[PDB]
């Protein structure tokens, strides 16, 4: 739940959805 | 000066080429393609990723290791494209609320980590997977 | 991929992605880029008001690789003849820009890298030291920026 | 001439640009 892991972990599955697409 | 007047002419050139589909370089066609990534990017996802940049709560006392902590959780498990245009995104917006918050310190700090980051952590998974050169084929 | 300049380039390409995010929220990276980015604004302005200026510059012109540098010197020289101010500047570099992309689309692409090079020559040149005594290319970024 | 008259209407655009903005 810390602030800087919440980002990252949104900014992976983001990245790898905009990288499937 | 002579030497700014010449990336005048070629970042005007480069600017006028490119608005009709040509390209005055591969580093020009690289940094297009990144910067389109990043727009469309930041356009998908705004409102999933609204507030999580503030919510990191900057300072130049905590900026870096704030920075480290996201890239390395972020690439934690691999790299491919998409992670790569996050995390220069990433660094855009920690940049644009470093100047927001009256820290402008940062952002030549934070270019530095990102280049950093670049050269030493991306650019050996960059070597395996087409180079830059994929990247504009994929994303260009 | 090429190794022999990943250092700079890597470097150049975080300042790109940078200034341009920057420039988006309303900031400047540096002077440097500012002044880039008033001159692609005025550029798209002076060619959005005078489109006419430059169609077929290739054919009016009759462009070719060994007609092409005394046809762009001629040009330039008219244009500056008697004097210089900003607003010509920006002609210049829409000029410039118009002969390249119109060279490119007839098929003379080697073009594109000799007029670069006859635009730098002739700013250093001719242009530099009249953009000295009036106020250097800050003083276009005052006037023409936003 | 092409050159020149080319040229011309540059330099009259070029100073009509230059008196707006600046």
């Amino acid at each position: 739940m810390r602030p800087e892991i919440r980002i990252a972990q949104e900014l992976r599955r983001x990245g790898d959805e905009f990288n499937a697409t | 000066m002579s030497q700014s007047n010449r990336e005048l002419v070629v970042d005007f050139l480069s600017y006028k080429l490119s608005q009709k589909g040509y390209s005055w370089s591969q580093m020009a066609a690289v940094k297009q393609a990144l910067r389109e990534a990043g727009d469309e990017f930041e356009l998908r996802y705004r409102r999933a990723f609204s507030d999580l940049t503030s919510q990191l709560h900057i300072t130049p006392g905590t900026a870096y290791q704030s920075f480290e902590q996201v890239v390395n959780e972020l690439f934690r498990d691999g790299v491919n494209w998409g992670r790569i245009v996050a995390f220069f995104s990433f660094g855009g917006a920690l940049c644009v609320e470093s100047v927001d918050k009256e820290m402008q310190v940062l952002v030549s700090r934070i270019a530095a980590w990102m280049a950093t980051y670049l050269n030493d952590h991306l650019e050996p998974w960059i070597q395996e997977n087409g180079g830059w050169d994929t990247f504009v084929e994929l994303y260009g």
